[PDB]
RNA sequence: AUGUGGAACGGGGUAUUGUAAGCAGCUGCUGAGAUUAAGCCUUUGUUCCCAAGAUUUG
RNA sequence: UGUCGUCGCAAUGGUAAUUCAACUUAGUACGAGAGGAACCGUUGAUUCAGAUCAUUGGUAUUUGCGGCUGCCUGACAAGGCAAUGCCGCGGAGCUAUCAUCUGCCGGAUAACGGCUGAACGCCUCUAAGCCAGAAUCCGUGCCAGAAAGCGACGAU
RNA sequence: GCCAAGCGCGACGUUGCUUCGGCUCUUCCUAUCAUACCGAAGCAGAAUUCGGUAAGCGU
RNA sequence: CCCACUGUCCCUAUCUACUAUCUA
RNA sequence: GGAAGUCGGCAAAAU
């Protein structure tokens, strides 16, 4: 058998990976977050350059398989405060947004249709009529919680996914004093937060999700897993349309691969391309978190050059990365 | 004569290239030996760590004199720009498309005379005639195809196999227009070229070379 | 040897003819056991590129027979991918007959040579005729 | 110090300059 | 950074893609995918081969030496590679109508 | 070698935590944050 | 439980195979034709469908 | 636990990483010479573990395409066939140390080296006390979540 | 046998002489082969030898 | 003993039918 | 790769 330290080998009780840690809070740093939520599309394969120095391919360039998560701005819609206790955390009270998007709103019921749509009504009527409520509540979590975490749902009709229940999650907000995260809290309140503001490319961060399942064996799959030390190559801009052109390459591209993502479809929002395999197939959630233990040897320091993104067909033995030098090389088509 | 070892070899010659104009180190190892290159030649010729295929052979994959060097046809288009970049403009870099890449290992050339491989091609032997200026002279060393690994040839003098005959040492010098000594270099080591690298003014030799070795490569070079 | 070596598919098990690509007139190369394998259960021992084995002259001349002595695989088989994506494979298995301090026992090579077994033993590549 | 494009709109700007 | 062609089908080839081969003559085949390198292996004539480009070329139907950097030419060799690619373009059109004609 | 909870290992990455890792860090979470 | 809604087809993209039937004098129409979700992508294309039954719940 | 649902808390249980040689420090410390270290830092490789399918190989009921053999329609053609007749290629999927990624930090100690210091007006690492210190131990991280542990929240 | 603190024995010392049998497998013990750290030795260095803690991890 | 051959093995992977399973 | 498997070319493919 395998590892011990992973039985007992059962289903995983969530479809989206949970934070189980968050990094260590430090009043010196000023407030961020620390977690973000992307969907899984696919990966295709990099030539980047190696200043890896003291290693055998120094100053040349070598074929790395990169993940490709879409990575959607995400919006905060709430605030929850932790008071520790002799117990461990525990919840003293949670503040949410006035107005919730429909996304996030699916997310309580499981059939939003035949629903009467009835979440949050008589919280938006009080929000609107008294903000005391509001004023007390947040003051006591500022006075009182040691933890911030805030509640965030992603955009997931910008996401080509048939879902529309947005998978809301916690952030916690390292940094500054409890009052510093409440402020930022209600200052972001009904905003969206990008990746783009939150990871920046360079550092050493780990990806959660489940495991994609295998089926009956002699269970073995759909599990819950933490891949720690997985670098990001490129936080791509969606409107941008150099996002997967290079400055070694040009050659103005997309970075869905032509032919579009296998079973995924197009990328249009950031994304985001994260060294090596990560866990679940495409289409599925993936949870993405800061190094709660600080560790950047050279691999994990070192900076980054992207030189050439391969966007062939991946569905079929694709030849051709663009359907514009597909037909310069090939022959004019009777259509 | 310099006595000095690249990483733990004492072939120094197959990771270094010396010429009469320019120097070539390895990329990616250790900067003791592009230092040590430079405390000799750095204030004289200039002095380039690249690679040439991704490996540390450059020193016995490319061949050529002050005039003009040679590089493998597998040298990468960015090596090659590196390569143009750093070297001088009067210095001619070309590439060859040779069905034997190791030229500084078929080919020992100088900046008068130069002897290439008996299986060289024509049109080879035609490049290197355009870019070295040198007339090219297809023969062996010590009946050995891998003339340019078993043979040192330099301006001032030129080191054999020593097992080769005193007629065919005389009348390789006699070819070569220059002296010829028939010896062994690094204790042993019967690859002179890649045992030692001898410039018109100055000749570096492997830590593992011994007294007598150094005494007779001076002597021969005249350095 | 010099300088590190990357992981590479294994492709020359033990129990395996060999061809023999230098000119000191051996023909074929035996397999007997390959330097540097882990404990490993039922696990045989393979050789690749640039790796040096022990191996055994079974046709050449009757001095170089019988003897248990090193050899370097030059030459694979199989097909390999090499860090930089690239994916080579070799018409045969050609391998070097070396003493173990890792000298070419042989004047002449025959056949190309890989860019990593040149890389890693100099004396190689200084003997090497091509290195493609 | 400014790098240059390799290759680009399938052909190798280096090698065609 | 070379986008190679391939031996065979005489398309581009890129890093990753296809496979290598090396012949005891040195003399290196790549090939753009498994097809053609299967086709190459039981040795079909890319020119007997319908949709290789060498019988598309013959059937009617269709820098060694370094140069130093400069930003200026750099520039222009990118400027123009787009208008040689639009006349290239232009001139495979006609002669597709004068082939459909 | 060494395994990875070696006393004088993590004695000498509490050393390096203030030399190649820390400050560039902070304010690399300082520069998205005003972002 | 009426919507960037859904499903049937269809178009386009993309892929696999290797130039189709048929016509003319091996060649041309023909890298055309065929297949393409059955666990590919996309759809201002066409048609159809849904604003329900039963059960349980303070 | 009103009911349903969302977001979480963590009692407790399990645990995981192993080993090697290469660079530098070096031909220095040391050595008549012969020889020749080590710490920090760095790169790779074995064994194991958890994943993944960009690329590569394998796989063929995609009975997807093409070719061949034979059979049946009087002929041409046209088709259809043949327990999956035979051959080549073959997506998609599965899969491969035959392909690729990743594998963590704190204290407390043992051996042992000490500090202060009596017992015993000296002394003493020990008696009261206190440091340094093993791949050990306990945590962290990772997996499970009490299906009779719990919180916050939304609607009614 | 000689002594022989002592209680006729008499310790430590001293004189002579010479059917079973093995593959896989699971864990477990340490009475430790390797890995980690120490102590000693004419232990210069390197390579060792002996002796401790030590079953985490292999064998 | 030599040569050839092959999933016996390194080291297993994929496909097909039947079985196996559920329903009356 | 080619009997390294197992007490062993047992069964397959080769012919």
């Amino acid at each position: 058998h395998g590892s011990l330290g992973f039985l007992p080998r059962k289903r995983a009780s969530r479809q989206r990976g949970k934070v189980k840690a968050f990094p260590k809070d430090d009043a010196s740093k000023p407030v961020h977050l620390t977690a973000f939520l992307g969907y899984k599309a696919g990966m295709t394969h990099i030539v980047r350059d190696l200043d890896r120095p003291g290693s055998k391919m120094h100053k040349r360039e070598i074929l790395e398989a990169v993940t490709v998560i879409e990575t959607p701005p995400m919006v905060v819609v709430g605030v929850v405060g932790y008071v520790e206790t002799p117990r461990g955390l525990r919840s003293l009270t949670t503040v949410w947004a006035e107005h919730l998007s429909e996304e996030v709103k699916r997310r309580f019921y499981k059939n939003w249709f035949k629903s009467k749509k009835k979440a949050f009504t008589k919280y938006a009527k009080k929000y609107a009529e008294s903000t005391q409520s509001i004023n007390r509540e947040l003051e006591r979590i500022k006075k009182y919680c040691s933890v911030v975490r805030v509640l965030a749902h992603t955009q997931i009709r910008k996401t080509p996914l048939a879902q529309k229940k947005a998978h809301l999650m916690e952030i916690q907000v390292n940094g500054g004093s409890v009052a510093d995260k409440v402020e930022w809290a209600r200052e972001h309140f009904e905003k969206t937060v990008d990746i783009k503001s939150t990871f920046e490319q360079n550092e050493m961060i780990d990806v959660i999700g489940v495991t994609r399942g295998k089926g009956n064996e002699g269970n073995a799959g759909y599990m819950h897993r933490t891949q720690l030390n997985s670098k990001i190559y490129r936080i791509g801009a969606g409107d941008d349309a150099k996002n997967a052109s290079t400055d070694f390459d040009a050659t103005e591209k997309r970075i869905t691969p032509m032919g579009g993502f296998v079973r995924y479809g197009v990328v249009e929002n950031d994304f985001v391309m994260l060294n090596g395999a990560t866990p679940g197939p495409v289409k599925r959630v993936l949870t993405l978190r800061k190094s709660l233990l600080t560790h950047t040897s050279r691999k994990a320091l070192e900076p980054v050059s992207l030189k050439w993104i391969d966007t062939a067909s991946k569905f079929g033995h694709g030849r051709f990365q663009t359907p514009a030098e597909a037909k310069q090389f090939l022959g004019t088509l009777k259509k | 004569a310099l006595r000095a070892q690249f990483e733990n070899s004492n072939e120094i010659g197959v990771f270094s290239n010396l010429t009469n104009s320019y120097a070539l180190v390895a990329l990616g190892g250790s900067e003791n030996f592009y230092s040590v290159f430079e405390a000799e030649l750095g204030d004289v010729v200039p002095v380039v760590h690249t690679t040439i295929g991704g490996t540390r052979i450059i020193g016995r994959l490319t061949c050529g004199n002050r005039k003009g060097l040679l590089v493998p046809s597998s040298t990468t288009d960015n090596e090659l720009q590196h390569l143009r970049n750093s070297l001088p403009d009067p210095v001619k870099i070309q590439r060859v498309d040779e069905r034997l890449s190791a030229l500084g290992n078929i080919v020992a050339c100088n900046d008068y005379v130069a002897l290439v491989h008996p299986d060289i091609e024509r049109e080879t032997e035609e490049i290197i005639a355009d870019v070295l200026d040198v007339e090219v002279f297809r023969q062996t060393v010590a009946g050995n195809v891998l003339t340019g690994s078993y043979c040192a040839l330099s301006n001032q003098g030129a080191l054999v196999h020593p097992r080769t005959s005193i007629q065919e040492q005389d009348e390789l010098s006699s070819l070569l227009q220059v002296p010829l000594v028939a010896g062994t270099i690094n204790r042993g080591s019967d690859v002179i070229g890649a045992g030692l690298v001898v410039n018109d003014w100055c000749a570096f030799a492997g830590l593992d070379t011994t007294a007598t070795e150094l005494a007779v490569c001076e002597s021969i070079f005249k350095l | 040897a010099s300088g590190t070596k990357y992981r590479m598919t294994l492709g020359l098990p033990v129990q395996a003819i060999m061809n023999c690509a230098d000119n000191s007139g051996a023909k074929n190369l035996y397999i007997v056991s390959v330097f540097g394998t882990g404990a490993r259960l039922n696990r045989l021992p393979a050789a690749s590129c640039g790796d040096m084995v022990l191996a055994t002259v079974k046709k050449g001349k009757p001095d170089l027979r019988k003897k248990i002595m090193p050899a370097i695989v030059v030459r694979q088989r199989k097909a390999w991918r090499r860090k930089d994506g690239v994916y080579l494979y070799f018409e045969d298995n050609a391998g070097v007959i070396v003493n173990p301090k890792g000298e070419m026992k042989g004047s002449a090579i025959t056949g190309p040579v890989a860019k990593e077994c040149a890389d890693l033993w100099p004396r190689i590549a200084s003997n090497a005729g091509t290195v493609v | 110090y400014d790098r240059m494009p390799e290759l680009l709109d399938g052909k190798n700007v280096a090698d065609f300059v | 950074m070379r986008v190679h062609t391939c031996y065979f089908c005489s398309g581009p080839v890129y890093p990753g893609h296809g496979i290598m081969f090396v012949r005891n003559d040195s003399k290196v085949f790549r090939f753009c995918r498994s097809k053609c390198h299967k086709n190459f292996k039981m040795k079909r004539n890319p020119r007997k081969v319908a949709w290789t480009k060498a019988y598309r070329k013959a059937h009617g139907k269709e820098r060694n030496v370094p140069v130093r950097y400069d930003r200026n030419v750099i520039a222009t060799t990118l400027n123009a590679m787009k208008r040689v690619s639009q006349v290239h373009a232009k001139r495979e059109r006609l002669f597709y109508k004068k082939r459909l004609a | 070698t060494s395994g990875p909870r070696d006393n004088n290992r993590n004695k000498w990455a509490k050393k390096h935590l203030k030399k190649g890792k820390r400050a560039k860090n902070s304010n690399f979470s300082k520069f998205l944050k005003k972002k």
